[PDB]
């Protein structure tokens, strides 16, 4: 609602890049063609990045714009149009830190 | 710099109320005159005009 | 709007006072002097000397015959110097080539060619650092008109080419439009800067009214 | 760089110079008519002058 | 320093 | 109509075959017409001895010998035709014959395996690759050779280069700094040139005084005596300072290399390399490289001679040995044949590469087919090197003259290790040898000049890559009809003269007569003259040859004119120019535009499809005529019989025209009378003005056929249906949909219509909530299914004329996967004259139509007749090609002199000639003025006292008197068909050849308001129907923000490409009347915080006072 | 090994299909025809089953690559959109619901609303679709309600135009 | 992740990338339980590490490739940012304008400068939207959707 007036870089703070996560891709499953849905947990994966469809659900439990901001009960699915999967992002948990090379090079 | 053996141009159209606005104040050909480089006229009788008059 | 060494360099005086010259078979030498003291200046064969045995040389008069370094007319006779300078060069070319372009122009850009300046007493950051003049301004202003104590900011007028002078300039965003994103934001990082959006460059990515 | 002001106090000017010298080594000689024109064209006096009247 | 050799070096 | 031509200058000899190099060099490039007994066995054949030996011994048990006996080809699996129709690479097949031995006994010689399906040439000279119709351009680089440069910075002395081609063959260089060291670099780093010597036997003292005695350098190689003490020793020596940890004991080794085989080695022996060698340094070299294994004791007649020469080059004059690199002498032709075995090679080595590791899979004996040969390696070479080879590309068949043109261009973009794009100021200029050899104006206009450029007429690539062209021998005084195509190299050699020289037969005519030797203009003696230039047209290309008068135009324009004809579309109304130049006929012929008789006979049939003609020596044969065939421009090509029944035919006459051929005369443009005066600014700086009188008479009008196409795809939600069924709304948009699917035969479509139907499955994987109940209140029950049909283009759309249709059970057709069946709809369209076409003369004047005016009132003669085009003149002055004024006097005289004129390039017609003739015409035009009963007018009076104050009109004498020079003038009097007064000054008018542009898919008047948007970033997108958005670039993006326009700055930034809710908002907002609402986010700026967010760097905009601030409106809070 | 995971049945299978066509590339000096392969494989393979593995087999092309002409264009801002309603179809969405709503507000909710949210709201049962009142009371209100709907909006055409 | 022709798919680089730490990364939690050789565990730490490089930024150490067929530079992060391969060069060249235009230009003598003229055919798709709703305001069309198709086809306009 604010007129944006200023941006700025500032390093990440681990617990920062938790808070911009949701849910941790610990798998390298992107998608079995059997079906073409994500597979597990892996890099595509609706609860973690968000739904597939336009308002729907990916079961169906819902599937109207009344239930704009409500999530399902036996499985996770906000809605708004394929969208919120874009700009949403995840986070992989590290074993052993890993230096980021920009800062290194 | 355009010619006429070819020469293609392009179009884009102003939307917004006030795109509009300051597209044919600002912005329009006729009130554009005077060239920002030197303040000498830029639409001026360039070849056949010239030759004529 | 590069300022580097040109081709035939042409020693100018860096000081201001009368002129000797030689004939040693090798090497001539022009001789500039005051009641003070005098310099010495090295002109190899090629070098036709523009001078002559017995008058004066303003600072930063071209001695030899040709073009000059902006970077030594700055140190010899001021900023002022080698802004009006760079102006009359290039308008050279282009009268010459028919073109009719008012010199406000090339002043605008000439200007951010020193826009930064460098740093040699210290108030709140260490001296070496080379930045913005008028934020400087501003700085030494309030240093010593609002908050009391003065520190004086010794600063010195800095000459640098169009290209440098934006590869380096305030907010990130302009320089993250090089391609050397890599350094400009790992830097801006760092430091956590504010891109206040001020030039157009930076507040056009953002899509942001100009 | 944009303009957005008010009269900038700051009244450190520049003068044009209305002569050059070499190109027939020391002759000074009236700038050409152009040249001047696009140095002092629309500008603004540093100081007042009393002229040829 | 390119890998590969490194590591093999290491066990070797 | 009658012929006359001027200028005689006794062409001795007629022009070469024009498409001889990629004909002959296929031809020898696959020795395949002849049997293997024959001799030529360059290309193919050669590529095959190259890599067949396959010697592979000791490292487990071998003894393996694979040979060559002979390679055959011989029948293509389908014809050319259906190579067109079908998607299908017409191609030949090749298996030759093999045997392997056995150390064991026994040999089994298993035949053949064809293996490599490679295409063959057309008759023409192009090919048939994939459904189109490719030509493979030939290339320039350095001839393997030697050379010596001066030396990079130090202005001091110059090094040496040697070069020897393939990449994987060494690149020498002796370059020597005295204070200490020489630098001999095969590879990178350098070492002693004596090291090597010594290897090869040279010991110091008879290699100083022997090479270097008049050589004081010769210092800088007795120096490390050290190692130039043990002979074979430094065999070793050296062998330890290349690095890998190498064994210290590989006999003859790698010296193997850099001496017999694969690595130097320049494709012949004798003259391939030996050539530049011995004519710039040295004398011999025995094996065609440094070669020997023997006695594995190699020899090099060719190590010494090098620093040989470099001692003698950084010395006096053992000549001037400055090697400028441009010289044709230097620089080589690669003709398709060798670009072709080039590639055929590398194809024998990746097999050679698979087939080594099978020699030690193989079980025992059972190894000669299958256990040896794998074609899929020779296969994915060629053919991507005819399908991707950046070489190759569409061949321009706009009209015969594009094609032949393109089949002899030549370009240095290439491979790699012959010339890329970061050199070429100096190889981009016309180098002086680029005489007879390369046509100084034909290189294209724009980024690429001098890189690609088309060979002169006559020039002909003799035995490798030489750019040679004809010169006949003058002995003494005296001149003969005899030739000798001289090599770049060799003309520097003599003194040859002009062929602009009067002759006497075989005597020269003055003492004093031009020559040019080796790059310079000469004044010599007729004594001196060696030899002599053909004729002017051995100067320029093909392309060029056809302007006028060349010489009255400024080579700078005359490339307008060359180009401008490779763009020149097939007329329905073909005519041959008012005058010629004389090279139109050998054009149609030596390109295949019409049909030409074999041998006498008389005709039998004459069909509109078909002219089978009886021979006297008792044979009858059809000559089918491709109808209406589609080019790969767009451009007909029907061939029209001009021969009536029952003709008796003299060998070699017409019996069909070409696509543009009046009677076997290449016509590309129409004769048209024009004034050539300024009109109401309609022909303003470079407009034109048309008279809708050419438009009443067919005259520019253009048949072009264009081809849509659109497949069945199988889809994982159910296979595209190819159905007459449109499941949303009319049977008035089915009609000509008639065959259910297809569309029928002669329909007339408009853009919009159908022209195939299509029905593939509507959501992504779901039906849709919202659209369910939709069905269900009016007819739940629905093919829900989408509606994805082949739709005519926005633009234009003709009348269909044919249609393909690819079901199951393919005879013999590939069918790409998923795709279930392909519907192709072939549409033509008759192209008339209009506002916003563009004409242009071979002059370079090139004009766009500006208005179109009637009959009614444009400019008009004394008598009736009006003018058909009216050009303005301040297009002539700055331009500077007189030459189209020049044509328009000459044609002015034709007209009502009814006849067409020859003038060749510099030897034609000459302006006293011009006015002879004009003089001919004034008794035409005003001869029957006389005689029809009335003399002249006021106006004819009024111009005429304005003309004597021009200057034009001697005064006193008599009008008739006054008009007659003032015709001759090549000017006359026009009245003004809109008043009827006189245009005050006289005005020329003429028979002016022009020609009508082609129309690239760009004038297609693109207007997008709405359409798709890539998946990515999320910037407009067009494709099939809806058109693609505008680029707004930076230099537009300042233009705006050098003016205050702020919100426009946004708009094109925000709701009119990225941001996603912002377009859609303003869209809505627009259709009801509301200003658009204010800009969202853009996403390429969301894109790029979270591209940046991806790195560790977190990026996060501020309010007022550095405070949060959400562009991610919502999505970005968690959970 | 594989952007998408396949099970190592898949993969031998593959194998299998790969090496058959080898020696399928062996004698006929054609490319062996879905039939060919199907045959030699064995038991039940089929042209429909080989035209599916090959389909699996091919790796994913990479979505940024370079296109045409090899210059700047890249592959992604070729291919289309389908979730994202391009303007035409907000603009539907917008009357299709205000005139609907409109047309939901001048109805007798019972058998009206059930429907509307059985089919509409939750997924597509008669019966199952009435609170307490049975089947009789559905078929009669639903077919008498839905026709007096469907032909007063006969009357003031705003439906009739197939929004679809 | 789409859907191309058949059964072709069509992915980013950066997915490669991301698998290649991904599993490594697994790998090792796996390698640190099971026991743990010092050798082993620095080997995987090591490439660990080189693949964490690889999505943030290739090339700057070595150059990770696709399998064989394109020993091209998966895309690295900043790659995509900066445009290493020209991106930047086309991310400045432009963007794409939803109402724009483009047609060969001819000569207008009678114009005025106030004034251009431009092809009526080219305004209709321009002022697409703008035409609908007049169409609405006028009789010519009873609504949006209506005016749309009403224009759909050429010849189908009053
Ligand atoms: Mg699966
Ligand atoms: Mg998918
Ligand atoms: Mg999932
Ligand atoms: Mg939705
Ligand atoms: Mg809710
Ligand atoms: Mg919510
Ligand atoms: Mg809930
Ligand atoms: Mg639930
Ligand atoms: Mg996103
Ligand atoms: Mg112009
Ligand atoms: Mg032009
Ligand atoms: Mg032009
Ligand atoms: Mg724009
Ligand atoms: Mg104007
Ligand atoms: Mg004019
Ligand atoms: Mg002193
Ligand atoms: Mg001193
Ligand atoms: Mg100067
Ligand atoms: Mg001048
Ligand atoms: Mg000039
Ligand atoms: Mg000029
Ligand atoms: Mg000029
Ligand atoms: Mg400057
Ligand atoms: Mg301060
Ligand atoms: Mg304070
Ligand atoms: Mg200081
Ligand atoms: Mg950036
Ligand atoms: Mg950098
Ligand atoms: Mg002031
Ligand atoms: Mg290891
Ligand atoms: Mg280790
Ligand atoms: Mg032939
Ligand atoms: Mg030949
Ligand atoms: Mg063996
Ligand atoms: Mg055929
Ligand atoms: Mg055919
Ligand atoms: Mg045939
Ligand atoms: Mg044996
Ligand atoms: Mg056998
Ligand atoms: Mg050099
Ligand atoms: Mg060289
Ligand atoms: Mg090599
Ligand atoms: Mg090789
Ligand atoms: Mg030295
Ligand atoms: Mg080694
Ligand atoms: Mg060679
Ligand atoms: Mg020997
Ligand atoms: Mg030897
Ligand atoms: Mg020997
Ligand atoms: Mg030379
Ligand atoms: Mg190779
Ligand atoms: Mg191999
Ligand atoms: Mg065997
Ligand atoms: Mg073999
Ligand atoms: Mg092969
Ligand atoms: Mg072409
Ligand atoms: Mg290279
Ligand atoms: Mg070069
Ligand atoms: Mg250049
Ligand atoms: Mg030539
Ligand atoms: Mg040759
Ligand atoms: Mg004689
Ligand atoms: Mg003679
Ligand atoms: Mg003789
Ligand atoms: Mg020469
Ligand atoms: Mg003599
Ligand atoms: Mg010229
Ligand atoms: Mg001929
Ligand atoms: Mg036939
Ligand atoms: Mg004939
Ligand atoms: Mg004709
Ligand atoms: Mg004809
Ligand atoms: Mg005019
Ligand atoms: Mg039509
Ligand atoms: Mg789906
Ligand atoms: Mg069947
Ligand atoms: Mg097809
Ligand atoms: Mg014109
Ligand atoms: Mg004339
Ligand atoms: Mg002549
Ligand atoms: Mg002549
Ligand atoms: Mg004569
Ligand atoms: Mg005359
Ligand atoms: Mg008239
Ligand atoms: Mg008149
Ligand atoms: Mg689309
Ligand atoms: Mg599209
Ligand atoms: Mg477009
Ligand atoms: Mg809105
Ligand atoms: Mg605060
Ligand atoms: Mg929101
Ligand atoms: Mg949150
Ligand atoms: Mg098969
Ligand atoms: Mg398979
Ligand atoms: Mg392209
Ligand atoms: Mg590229
Ligand atoms: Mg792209
Ligand atoms: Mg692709
Ligand atoms: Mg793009
Ligand atoms: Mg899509
Ligand atoms: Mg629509
Ligand atoms: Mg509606
Ligand atoms: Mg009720
Ligand atoms: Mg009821
Ligand atoms: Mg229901
Ligand atoms: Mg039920
Ligand atoms: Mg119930
Ligand atoms: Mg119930
Ligand atoms: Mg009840
Ligand atoms: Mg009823
Ligand atoms: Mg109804
Ligand atoms: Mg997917
Ligand atoms: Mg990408
Ligand atoms: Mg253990
Ligand atoms: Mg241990
Ligand atoms: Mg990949
Ligand atoms: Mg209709
Ligand atoms: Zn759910």
């Amino acid at each position: 609602k604010k007129e944006v007036r200023k941006v700025r870089i500032a390093l990440a703070s681990p617990e920062k890049i938790r808070s911009w996560s949701y849910g941790e891709v610990e798998k390298p499953e992107t998608i079995n063609y059997r079906t073409l849905k994500p597979e597990r947990d892996g890099l595509f994966d609706e609860r973690i990045f968000g739904p597939i469809k336009d308002y729907e659900c990916a079961c169906g439990k819902y599937k109207r714009q009344r239930f704009e901001g409500k999530v399902c009960e036996r499985c996770g699915v906000e809605v708004t149009k394929s969208i919120v999967r874009r700009y949403r992002m995840g986070h992989i948990e590290l074993a052993t830190p890993a230096a980021h090379i920009w800062f290194v090079k | 710099n355009a010619d006429f053996d070819g020469d293609q141009m392009a179009v884009h159209v102003p939307l917004s109320s006030f795109a509009q606005a300051e597209a044919r104040i600002q912005m329009l050909s006729a009130h554009n005159l005077l060239s920002p480089a030197s303040g000498e006229p830029l639409a001026k009788p360039s070849r056949d005009i010239i030759l004529g008059l | 709007f590069e300022a580097r060494r040109p081709k035939a360099k042409a020693v100018i005086s860096e000081i201001d006072g009368v002129v000797r010259i030689e004939e040693t078979e090798e090497k001539l030498s022009v001789f500039v002097e005051s009641e003070g003291f005098s310099k010495e200046y090295k002109l190899p064969k090629e070098a036709r000397l523009l001078v002559k045995d017995g008058d004066y040389v303003e600072a930063g008069q071209p001695l030899t015959r040709g073009a000059i370094d902006p970077h030594q007319l700055l140190e010899a006779k001021g900023p002022e110097a080698v802004e009006r300078y760079l102006v009359e060069e290039i308008q050279k070319v282009y009268r010459a080539q028919g073109v009719k372009l008012h010199d406000k122009h090339i002043e605008i850009v000439v200007r951010q060619m020193m826009k930064y300046v460098e740093v040699t007493d210290p108030g709140d950051s260490r001296l070496l650092e080379g930045q913005v003049l008028e934020k400087w301004d501003v700085e030494a202003l309030n240093e010593r008109l609002i908050a009391e104590g003065k520190t004086p900011v010794a600063w010195k007028p800095l000459l640098m080419g169009v290209t440098k002078s934006a590869l380096s300039t305030k907010s990130w965003l302009s320089a993250a439009s090089f391609q050397n994103t890599t350094h400009v934001l790992t830097e801006a990082a760092i430091a956590g800067k504010k891109d206040e959006l001020i030039g157009l460059k930076e507040n056009v990515i953002l899509g942001r009214l100009i | 760089i944009v303009v957005r002001e008010a009269d900038c106090g700051t009244t450190n000017y520049i003068s044009v110079p209305l002569f050059q010298p070499d190109e027939v080594t020391r002759s000074l000689r009236l700038r050409k008519r152009a040249d001047i024109e696009a140095g002092l064209y629309g500008r603004v006096l540093a100081r007042e002058v009393e002229v040829l009247g | 320093k390119i890998s590969t050799s490194d590591p093999v070096r290491q066990y070797l | 109509m009658e012929i006359k031509r001027f200028g005689r200058i006794r062409e001795v000899i007629p022009l070469p075959p024009l498409t001889e190099i990629q004909v002959e060099s296929y031809r020898r490039a696959l020795q395949a017409d002849v049997p293997p007994e024959k001799r030529e066995n360059v290309g193919i054949q050669a590529a095959f001895r190259e890599t067949f030996p396959i010697e592979e011994e000791d490292k487990g048990k071998g003894g393996l010998v694979l040979d060559f006996l002979e390679y055959r080809l011989g029948e293509p699996p389908f014809p050319q035709d259906e190579c067109r129709e079908k998607d299908l690479t017409y191609q030949a097949p090749l298996y030759a014959r093999l045997q392997l031995i056995h150390k064991d006994t026994g040999l089994i010689k298993e035949d053949e395996v064809f293996l490599g399906h490679i295409p063959l040439m057309t008759e023409d000279g192009s090919f048939i690759i994939n459904g189109a119709d490719r030509v493979i351009v030939s290339q320039i680089h350095r001839s393997p050779g030697v050379y010596f440069t001066p030396d990079p910075a130090r202005p001091g002395r110059y090094i040496a280069s040697i070069i020897p081609l393939p990449k994987r063959g060494p690149w020498i260089d002796l370059e020597v700094e005295p204070n200490g060291v020489v630098s001999m670099k095969v590879n990178k780093r350098k070492f002693p040139l004596v090291l090597l010597l010594r290897v090869l036997g040279y010991d110091q003292e008879t290699l100083a005084r022997e090479l270097g005695a008049y050589g004081e350098l010769v210092q800088g190689l007795m120096d490390e005596s050290v190692f130039a003490m043990r002979p074979e020793e430094a065999l070793i020596r050296l062998f330890t300072l290349l690095r890998p940890g190498d064994p210290p004991k590989r006999d003859k080794a790698v010296a193997y290399v850099y001496g017999l085989i694969a690595d130097p080695r320049r494709y012949d022996l004798g003259e391939a390399g030996r050539y530049k060698a011995e004519e710039k340094l040295g004398i011999r070299l025995s094996g065609r490289t440094l070669a020997r294994f023997e006695d594995g004791e190699f020899k090099d007649e060719v190590f010494l001679p090098t620093l040989r020469y470099l001692f003698a080059l950084t010395a006096g004059v053992p000549g001037h040995e400055v090697d400028d690199i441009d010289h044709l002498g230097n620089r080589r032709i690669r003709t398709v044949g060798e670009l072709m075995t080039d590639q055929f090679r590398v194809g024998l080595a990746r097999l050679a590469r698979g087939v080594r590791e099978r020699m030690l899979m193989g079980s025992e004996d059972s190894l000669t087919p299958a256990k040896l040969v794998n074609s899929r390696p020779l296969e994915a070479a060629i053919r991507e090197f005819f399908s991707r080879s950046q070489l190759s590309q569409f061949k321009d068949e706009t009209n015969p003259l594009s094609s032949l043109r393109h089949k002899r261009r030549i370009s240095a973009l290439g491979p790699g290790g012959l010339t890329r794009e970061r050199a070429g100021f100096d190889v981009r200029d016309v180098h002086r040898t680029h005489y007879g050899r390369i046509c100084p104006v034909e290189t294209p206009e724009g980024a690429n000049i001098g890189l690609i450029t088309s060979l002169a007429a006559y020039a002909r690539v003799d035995e490798l890559g030489f750019i040679r062209t004809p010169y006949r021998r003058v002995v003494g005084g005296v001149v003969t009809d005899e030739v000798v195509y001289m090599t770049a190299t060799e003309e520097d050699r003599y003194t040859i003269a002009q062929a602009n020289t009067p002759l006497e037969g075989n005597r020269i005519a003055a003492e004093r007569v031009v020559a040019r030797r080796k790059g310079e203009p000469v004044i010599v003696s007729p004594e001196e003259v060696e030899f002599m230039d053909v004729s002017p047209k051995q100067v320029f290309s093909v392309n060029t040859n056809l302007i006028p008068f060349l010489e009255h135009d400024d080579a700078n324009r005359a490339l307008m004119g060359s180009n401008m004809q490779t763009q020149a579309v097939p007329l329905i109304r073909a005519q041959a120019p008012v005058v010629m130049t004389g090279l139109e006929e050998r054009v149609v012929r030596d390109s295949l535009a019409a049909l030409y008789a074999e041998e006498d006979g008389e005709v039998a049939k004459v069909d509109g499809n078909r002219i089978v003609v009886r021979y006297e020596d008792g044979r009858l044969v059809e000559y089918p005529l491709r109808r209406f065939y589609r080019s790969n421009q767009g451009t007909a090509l029907d061939q029209r019989p001009r021969v009536v029944v029952g003709q008796r035919v003299r060998k070699g006459d017409l019996l069909a025209d070409g696509p543009a051929s009046e009677n076997g005369f290449l016509a590309l443009g129409q004769n048209v009378l024009v004034a050539i005066m300024p009109f109401d600014g309609y022909n303003f700086e470079d407009a034109i003005v048309i008279s809708e009188e050419l438009l009443k008479r067919d005259f520019y009008t253009s048949i072009h056929i264009e081809r849509y196409e659109i497949e069945a795809r199988d889809t994982k939600l159910g296979p595209e249906r190819i159905t007459r069924d449109i499941p949303h709304l009319s049977e008035a948009a089915l009609r000509d949909l008639d065959e259910e699917g297809v569309v029928r035969i002669g329909a007339e479509v408009k853009p919009g219509d159908i022209l195939v139907g299509r029905t593939s499955f509507k959501g992504e994987s779901e039906p849709t909530p919202e659209e369910r109940l939709l069905r269900s209140i009016f007819g739940e029950k629905a093919r829900d299914v989408k509606d994805t049909s082949l739709r005519v283009p926005p633009g234009e759309g003709g009348i269909v004329v044919r249609t393909v249709r690819l079901r199951r059970g393919d005879p013999g057709v590939e069918l790409k996967p998923g795709v279930r069946e392909v519907v192709r709809v072939y549409v033509a369209q008759k192209r008339k004259l209009q506002v916003g076409d563009k004409l242009a003369n071979r002059h370079g004047n090139k004009g766009v139509v500006a208005k179109i005016l009637p009959v009614e009132d444009m400019p008009h003669l004394p008598d009736g007749t009006p003018v058909d085009v009216i050009l303005n003149p301040l297009g002539v002055p700055s331009r500077m090609n007189l030459g189209q004024i020049l044509e328009t006097h000459l044609g002015l005289a034709g007209y009502f002199l009814g006849q067409r004129y020859i003038s060749p390039i510099f030897d034609g017609a000459k302006e006293p000639e011009i006015k002879e003739l004009l003089a001919q015409a004034f008794e035409v035009y005003f001869g029957k003025r006389k005689g029809e009963g009335f003399g002249v007018d006021k106006r004819e009076v009024e111009v005429l006292r304005r003309a004597e104050k021009l200057g034009l009109v001697t005064p006193g004498k008599t009008p008739e008197e006054q008009l007659k020079e003032l015709f001759l003038q090549g000017k006359v009097v026009l009245y003004d068909g809109r008043t009827g007064e006189p245009i005050e000054g006289p005005i020329v008018v003429g028979q002016m050849f022009i020609m009508k542009l082609y129309h690239m898919v760009e004038d297609k008047m693109h207007a997008r308001s709405t359409g798709p948007y890539s998946l990515i970033t999320q910037q407009p997108l067009g494709g099939k129907a809806q058109f693609g958005g505008q680029r707004f670039g930076e230099m537009e993006v300042w233009a705006l923000e050098a003016y205050g326009a702020a919100h426009t700055l946004q708009e094109m930034l925000t709701l009119k490409s990225d941001d996603i809710e912002g377009r859609n908002a303003a869209y809505e907002a627009i259709i009801k009347g509301e200003d658009v609402p204010e800009p969202s986010v853009p996403e390429s700026f969301r894109v790029l915080v979270k591209e940046l967010q991806a790195l560790a760097l977190d990026v996060q905009t501020l309010d007022e006072k550095d405070n949060p601030v959400d562009i991610f409106e919502g999505l970005a809070s968690k959970r | 090994a594989r952007t998408i995971r396949i099970p190592v049945h898949m993969v031998e299978t593959i194998n299998k299909l790969s090496r058959t066509a080898r020696q399928l590339q062996q004698e006929l000096g054609r490319e062996p025809t879905y039939e060919e392969i199907a045959e030699a494989m064995g038991p039940g393979w089929d042209a429909k089953r080989v035209e599916e593995t090959l389909k699996i087999a091919q790796e994913p092309v990479s979505l940024e690559t370079p296109i045409g002409d090899e210059k700047d264009s890249f592959y992604g801002d070729f291919i289309p959109d389908e979730h994202l309603p391009s303007p035409v179809d907000a603009a539907t969405q917008s009357l299709l619901s205000e005139e609907l709503e409109k047309a939901l507000s001048k109805l007798s909710e019972r058998e009206a609303m059930v429907l509307k949210l059985r089919k509409g709201l939750i997924d597509g049962e008669e019966v199952g679709a009435f609170f307490g009142v049975t089947r009789e009371r559905i078929r009669q209100i639903e077919n008498k309600a839905l026709r007096k709907l469907k032909y007063h909006e006969s009357r003031t055409r705003k439906l009739r135009d197939f929004l679809d | 992740m789409v859907q191309v022709d058949g059964g072709r798919f069509a992915t980013s680089d950066l997915n490669d990338l991301y698998r290649r730490l991904i599993n490594r990364n697994n790998r090792l939690k796996k390698l640190l339980a099971q026991g743990a050789p010092e050798i082993i565990i620095r080997n995987e730490k090591r490439m660990l590490q080189e693949a964490v490089d690889a999505l943030l930024d290739n090339g700057r150490r070595g150059a990770p490739v696709t399998n064989p067929g394109s020993d091209r530079p998966l895309r690295s992060l900043t790659d995509i940012l900066s445009g290493k391969q020209g991106r930047f060069r086309q991310n400045l060249l432009g963007k794409r304008v939803d109402y724009s235009g483009r047609s060969v230009i001819v000569v207008g003598p009678q114009l005025k400068l106030h004034q251009c003229g431009l092809p009526k055919r080219m305004a209709l798709e321009l002022f697409k939207p703008f035409l609908l709703k007049k169409m609405e305001e006028k009789g010519i069309a009873p609504n949006v959707k209506a005016a749309r198709r009403m224009l759909e086809r050429q010849r189908d306009i009053k």
